[PDB]
């Protein structure tokens, strides 16, 4: 199984700023199969990456989503007190693994 | 205008091993082939796509392309195989083939 | 089998046109990415012209609009309406095929010899 | 039913081309319909438009990654490699086509030297036949059976995608459906 | 895609006659037609298709059949309402529709 | 986009807990329904892939031989039960639509899970 | 039965939009496509654009992107905004109305054409 691990995890800025992520991993995955998602403290997660860049149903204008080849990275412009949520990685081209978490806080 | 590089003559010893080098810039972005040249016989392909191997050829033969050189190697040479050797890299910007300058080989 | 074959030599002086009436045999001309490809007497080679599947010619640079790539289907061969000729260019011609063209040369004809000079 | 075909992860080579059985659908063409811009739906036969009439039984959906100046050999009644070694369409084609543009999914920065092709062959092709085998095949006297070498060649090659290339060389995926009752 | 074509443009006919115009297509076809008149000013009104069924309101006399690359429309008992141009049309490439190039059948 | 989720459980160590989720609004076919769990602040780890029209499963190696998922097309209504519950299981299951792998044919596409529901949390310690 | 009208063509300014307003009445208007062919008085006629019930803008090679075709069914009405108009362009655009057997596609009744001077 492929190990996908996400750093950091804990993230401080102010309430809007432009932030940055990063998913690392071994043996290239392809292109196709790198979902990210999205996680608020409380109720479920949703969608919001597909495909390594492609909004879901209903994502606003501030989510980039990029990456190609073992070094990914999804970049968020702005920030708004409704996007201060955690984050995940996914993968399909070996089974299906996830990654640990990448949270981001207020201040 | 992509003027690739190439030294004129082997200048080696038998028995050994022997490299063939191709200058130039920036040459591992595209694919590289080698070719086969005697005093004329319609010359033969002998190493395609950086380091891929033609059918019914010796495997004495090797291949590498890796950034600023690509690389053709001949490992326990028979002493016959003694033949002008080209190099040749494909353009994308606009369709424009580009071939080398010459290698001589001969073993005495 | 294919046994690419060049023909039309003889010797020219500098402005007369020759066409070299390459051949073929196994494959049809009107289907590859067919090209031509010279051989200066003891130098590097060198390319000459090529024609897509659909039709689209390109030229390099030293040679431009003084050399014509034409293709002939029902008689399988492959022209070359070569004009304006100069005292730098008595070579031997090759017909080259690529399968695609990121690709090399698989299979060279005979190739014919014509002698610009005077 | 319209799932696994368009936005699948993986469309295997030319000459060993995918084939699906795809039955007992509804249309799912409201979804094509609104597809824009997919570079090319030049369909043959009947009319785009009137589609929600028909009653197919057996709609195929072929799929493959070619060069974007060779999808016109897909047309029915074609000359080229690609349109008498490794796929044949019938001059009577009853059936839909579509491609387009994916260079974003399908082009690495080294070279995807995985997608394959048939350059040589005696003998082209016949309507709706595979050509999976690759055994040794030649021209000439010498019968060299399993052997290489000259006079005897292996009719496998492969393509050299790559970003930074022209529309042209960039790949392209194409879906055809060989609509048939 | 498909070029198709008809070149009796200059047909010349006086009141009355039994003269048949042809329309031959390129790459195979099939059964795939349909006709129409033109009159000089006023707009193209469609009088067969399928190359041989029949739209009410369009006298008999515009009969015709034929099936693959080759099609004909017999025209008996010409009429002076039966001036100016005709029309071709293929069907078989769906979104990118032909038209026949023209034919001028006079009165003389 | 309505998917509605069982409500919570308590259970003792080495029962069998089952876990139900009811989703519509949707056609139930041509889509897939996932299932993942989370430990309490722990992280994700997936669960499977019940599909409809076909039956088909594809579980993870963890627990390879451990957990059934079946489909109530009746209702388009999913369930799992796991087994053998061990003492680290308490955890949230969450019920999502997978468009991972398909329905029909078994071959991987361009997309991930769309739509989740509302959670549920199994208490299985004594 | 189909009596089809146009309007709106006009000797209008090089580069800028128009609306031919074909309306017409006589039929569902909502049960069968209408399209548009060009007749230049030199080479032909060709097919302008197209629209079905659905929504769905197919167009030509050329034509594709710099037109636009429009279907309002609650009053007759389909227009062809332009979108920086060729000097090419200068034909009679004629709005016709679609039919079938089955396979075969019939232009049927056309109504009459406009001018475009592009000029
Ligand atoms: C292939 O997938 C695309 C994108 O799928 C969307 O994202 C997934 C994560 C999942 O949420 C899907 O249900 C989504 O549809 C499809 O594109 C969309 O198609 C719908 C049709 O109802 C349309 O409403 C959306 O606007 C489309 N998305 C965009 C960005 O335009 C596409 O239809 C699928 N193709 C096939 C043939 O199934």
């Amino acid at each position: 199984e492929i190990v996908l691990t996400q750093s950091p995890g804990t993230l401080s800025l102010s309430p809007g700023e432009r932030a940055t992520l990063s998913c690392r991993a071994s043996q290239t995955v392809s292109s196709t199969s790198l979902a990210w998602y999205q996680q608020k403290p409380g109720q479920a997660p949703r969608l919001l990456i597909y495909g390594a860049s492609s909004r879901a149903t209903g994502i606003p204008d501030r989510f980039s989503g990029s990456g190609s080849g073992t070094d990914f990275t999804l970049t968020i412009s702005r920030l708004e007190p409704e996007d201060f949520a955690v984050y995940y990685c996914q993968q399909h081209d070996t089974s299906l693994t996830f990654g640990g978490g990448t949270k981001v806080e207020i201040k | 205008s992509y003027v690739l590089t190439q030294p004129p003559s082997v200048s080696v010893a038998p028995g050994k091993t022997a490299r063939i080098s191709c200058g130039g810039n920036n040459i591992g972005s595209y694919s590289a082939h080698w070719y086969q040249q005697r005093p004329g016989q319609a010359p033969v392909l002998v190493i395609y796509y950086d380091s891929d191997r033609p059918s019914g050829i010796p495997e004495r033969f090797s291949g590498s392309n890796s950034g600023n050189t690509a690389t053709l190697t001949i490992s326990r040479v028979e002493a016959g195989d003694e033949a002008d050797y080209y190099c040749q890299v494909w353009d994308s910007s606009s369709d424009h083939w580009v071939f080398g300058g010459g290698t001589k080989l001969t073993v005495l | 089998e294919v046994q690419l074959v060049e023909s039309g030599g003889g010797l020219v002086q500098p402005g007369g046109s020759l066409r070299l009436s390459c051949a073929a045999s196994g494959f049809t001309v009107s289907s590859n990415y067919m090209s031509w490809v010279r051989q200066a007497p003891g130098k590097g080679l060198e390319w000459v012209s090529v024609i897509y599947s659909g039709g689209d010619t390109y030229y390099p640079d030293s040679v431009q609009g003084r050399f014509t790539i034409s293709r002939d289907n029902s008689k399988n061969t492959l022209y070359l309406q070569m004009n304006s000729l100069r005292a730098e260019d008595t070579a031997v011609y090759y017909c080259a095929r690529s399968p695609t063209p990121p690709d090399g040369f698989d299979i060279w004809g005979q190739g014919t010899l014509v002698t610009v000079s005077s | 039913p319209f799932d696994e075909v368009f936005n699948a992860t993986r469309f295997a080579s030319v000459y060993a081309w995918n084939r699906k059985r795809i039955s007992n659908c509804v249309a799912d063409y409201s979804v094509l319909y609104n597809f824009a811009p997919f570079f090319a739906f030049k369909c043959y036969g009947v009319s785009p438009t009137k589609l929600n009439d028909l009653c197919f039984t057996n709609v195929y959906a072929d799929s493959f990654v070619i060069r974007g100046n060779e999808v016109s050999q897909i047309a029915p009644g074609q000359t080229g490699n690609i349109a008498d070694y490794n796929y044949k369409l019938p001059d009577d084609f009853t059936g839909c086509v579509i491609a387009w543009n994916s260079n974003k999914l399908d082009s690495k920065v080294g070279g995807n030297y995985n997608y394959l092709y048939r350059l040589f062959r005696k003998s082209n092709l016949k309507p709706f036949e595979r050509d999976i085998s690759t055994e040794i095949y030649q021209a000439g006297n010498k019968p060299c059976n399993g052997v290489a070498g000259f006079n005897c060649y292996f009719p496998l090659r492969s393509y050299g995608f790559r970003p930074t290339y022209g529309v042209g060389h960039q790949p392209y995926r194409v879906v055809v459906l060989s609509f048939e009752l | 895609d498909i070029q198709m074509t008809q070149s009796p443009s200059s047909l010349s006919a006086a009141v009355g006659d039994r003269v048949t115009i042809t329309c031959r297509a390129s790459q195979s076809i099939g059964s795939y037609l349909n006709w129409y008149q033109q009159k000089p000013g006023k707009a193209p009104k469609l009088l067969i298709y399928a190359a041989s069924s029949l739209q009410s309101g369009v006298p008999s006399r515009f009969s015709g059949s034929g099936s693959g690359t080759d099609f004909t429309l017999t025209i008996s008992s010409l009429q002076p309402e039966d001036f100016a141009i005709y029309y071709c049309q293929q069907s078989y490439v769906s979104p990118t529709y032909t038209f026949g190039p023209g034919t001028k059948v006079d009165i003389k | 986009v309505q998917l509605v989720q069982s409500g919570a459980e308590v259970k003792k160590p080495g029962a069998s807990v089952k876990v139900s989720c009811k989703a519509s609004g949707y056609p139930f076919t041509s889509y897939g329904i996932s299932w993942v769990r989370q430990a309490p602040g722990q992280g994700l780890e997936w669960m499977g892939w019940i599909s409809t029209y076909n039956g088909n499963t594809n579980y993870a190696q963890k627990f390879q031989g451990r957990v059934t998922m079946t489909t109530d097309t009746s209702t388009t209504t999913g369930y799992m039960e796991l087994r053998r519950l061990r003492s680290d299981d308490t955890a949230v299951y969450y019920c999502a639509r997978d468009y991972t792998r398909g329905a029909w044919f078994g071959e991987s596409l361009i997309g991930g899970f769309d739509n989740w529901g509302q959670g549920t949390l199994v208490t299985v310690s004594s | 039965e189909v009596q089809l009208v146009e309007s709106g063509g006009g000797l209008v300014q090089p580069g800028g939009s128009l609306r031919l307003s074909c309306a017409a009445s006589g039929f569902t208007f909502s049960s069968y496509d209408m399209h548009w062919v060009r007749q230049t008085t030199g080479k032909g006629l060709e097919w302008v654009s197209t629209i079905g019930t659905a929504g769905d803008t197919y167009y030509p090679d050329s034509v594709k992107g710099r037109f636009t075709i429009s279907r309002e069914d609650a009053k007759n009405s389909l227009y062809l905004q332009m979108n920086s108009l060729r000097a090419g362009d200068t034909a009679v655009y004629y709005c016709a109305r679609g039919d079938s057997s089955g396979y075969y596609y019939y232009f049927d009744y056309w109504g009459q054409g406009t001018l475009l001077t592009v000029s």
